């Protein structure tokens, strides 16, 4: 999965999470054309009964939480991530570290996460400071983000370290 | 380098952020060149679809959300992939039947969705585009063509999903002599290339018809997948609108069913707010955090679904009143051993369509 956004001059803005399911889908190119097969049907449950079984023409649920925050009708933040199960907890914690502890935006995207899904199921960033938590801890999610301040006509862009990822502004220039 | 690349920016006219530097000096590029956010997000699709190909592209599927700058109408292209019309409930059992274990499931024929994200890029270029899908996947066709030098996340996904790799013609391409493609070494995708310029050439027919159509659904089959190619003709992505929630003085916009995503999103924060949050490295915070995570998630696993098939209890799970009893659940200092889901039933009208099964 990967999370991008974008926002324009004229006001436009966008908030897209995209995906293949796991890191190369199924693993099935279609030979001679160089496309790789998601898995994503996968994320069906197995057995059948269930909100989110299988059925022909369905799609299955997905985890993916593309957000746009606004403040008086105005887009003022974007929010999305990769990670499977983990999505809902990189974008929420990305906004109350953002809005409600009001850290500046890449503080807000690198304060250490943590997840749990269940009794059976927990992870944790390097460093929370040192329930089942294991004994290591792993990188969760890799938000991008777009802020954007509608008084001084500017926007901020933050990729998340946990990937390569990279903000680009544009900043149209008189010689 | 990508050493020299931001992950902070600032700009005045715009702003891009994505995960590989490639795909975003190409959407920051259509917007220097006078292009819209939506013609630059389809433009950085196509590129991370070449230099980010484990995580996602054309054979895939996701959730476009659009402000629209124009309307003031926020929408969301809604690509996900759907099961083809061969697909049934029991396909991921064995003869037994239980559950074909995960990590085998992944990489069955069966697996396979009817790809949605070239249908999606489409849908958005009808809608608010300014250039052409020619020109806006022409630099991702060079950069499949040409090569790129792989960053260190592409590197640790080859050599890790290896044995998957080996297993298909994914091997030609990412492992290229049978070993895999080293950070910094060129990846050169000639077939890629050259759908892409089918693409470029005669629009998406090139890949929900003919000859494509015709050996991706061979392939699937080979696979041990029911794909047909009248399921990639049928496809289409649906519009979606976002569900709302309030938030500090916000409004948070975000995605619904099919995603179970954005209802959590909106839940988790209204539990959170009678404790009031708000020291950041304080157990009670990790703890709250954790205690609502583990509500919210149970109710994930017991209610939600595509909603053109299952009566996902949206009103019921972010009724007040049900909010107020999750909150009841939650104590500082102890953990419930035995989080469950609630009942959002009793908040709303209608019944389930679908029993509680477990996985």
């Amino acid at each position: 999965t990967t999370h991008f956004t974008v926002a324009d001059r004229w006001g436009n803005v966008v908030s897209y999470t995209t995906t293949i399911e796991q890191l190369f889908g199924t693993g099935i190119m279609v030979p001679d054309y160089g496309v790789i097969l998601n898995n994503e049907l996968t994320d069906f449950d197995a057995i059948p009964g269930g909100a989110n079984e299988v059925q022909p023409n369905k799609r299955p649920l997905s985890s993916m939480t593309p957000t746009i925050l606004f403040k008086d009708d105005k887009p003022v933040l974007t929010v999305g991530s990769p990670g499977g199960a983990t999505i809902i907890s990189s974008v929420l914690q990305t906004i109350l570290y953002h809005i409600e502890y009001g850290m500046e935006l890449k503080a807000a995207v690198e304060e250490p996460r943590i997840y749990t899904n269940s009794m059976s199921s927990y992870r944790y960033e390097d460093g929370v400071p040192k329930h089942k938590f294991g004994t290591s801890p792993v990188d969760i999610g890799n938000v991008q983000s777009i802020s954007i301040d509608h008084e001084n006509g500017t926007f901020k862009g933050v990729a998340d370290s946990s990937r390569n990822g990279a903000a680009i502004g544009i900043n149209l220039k008189r010689k | 380098s990508y050493d020299e690349y931001k992950q902070v920016d600032v700009g005045k006219d715009g702003m891009v952020a994505t995960a590989h530097p490639l795909a975003s000096e190409i959407g920051a590029d259509v917007l220097k060149k006078g292009g819209n956010a939506i013609d630059a997000a389809v433009a950085i699709q196509f590129a991370l679809n070449v230099t980010e190909p484990m995580m996602s592209g054309i054979g895939g599927g996701g959730f476009m959300m659009v402000y629209d700058g124009k309307t003031k109408d926020t929408t969301i292209i809604d690509s996900r992939e759907r099961a083809p019309a061969g697909a049934t409930p029991d396909m991921f059992l064995d003869e037994n039947g239980k559950a074909i274990p995960f990590s085998e499931r992944v990489t069955k024929g069966t697996a396979v969705g009817v790809p949605g994200t070239l249908k999606g890029l489409e849908e958005a270029l009808d809608k608010w585009g300014t250039r052409s899908m020619k020109q806006l996947i022409t630099p991702s066709i060079k950069l499949a063509e040409k090569g790129f030098p792989i960053d260190s996340v592409l590197a640790e996904a080859i050599s890790d999903y290896q044995e998957k790799l080996s297993r298909t013609a994914a091997k030609d391409v990412f492992l290229p002599n049978g070993e895999p493609l080293k950070e910094g070494d060129t990846l050169i995708q000639k077939d890629l290339a050259k759908t892409f310029k089918l693409i470029r050439s005669k629009g998406t027919d090139a890949f929900y018809k003919g000859k494509f159509a015709k050996t991706l659904s061979d392939t699937v089959q080979d696979f041990g997948g029911s794909m047909t190619e009248k399921d990639l003709e049928n496809y289409d992505i649906t519009i979606d609108e976002p569900i709302w929630g309030d938030y500090q003085g916000y409004q948070i916009a975000t995605t619904p069913p099919p995603s179970s995503g954005g209802i959590f999103l909106l839940q988790m924060p209204k539990i959170l707010d009678h404790f009031n949050l708000s020291d950041v490295r304080s157990w009670e915070k990790y703890q709250l955090l954790a205690e609502t995570m583990h509500l919210s998630y149970a109710d994930r696993a017991s209610y939600a679904g595509d909603p053109e098939f299952v009566n996902v209890p949206l009103k019921g799970l972010l009724h007040p009143d049900y909010i107020k009893e999750r909150q009841q659940l939650i104590n500082l200092d102890q953990v419930n051993k035995k989080p469950k889901a609630g009942d959002p039933w009793k908040y709303q009208e209608g019944s389930a369509n679908y029993k509680q099964v477990e996985q």
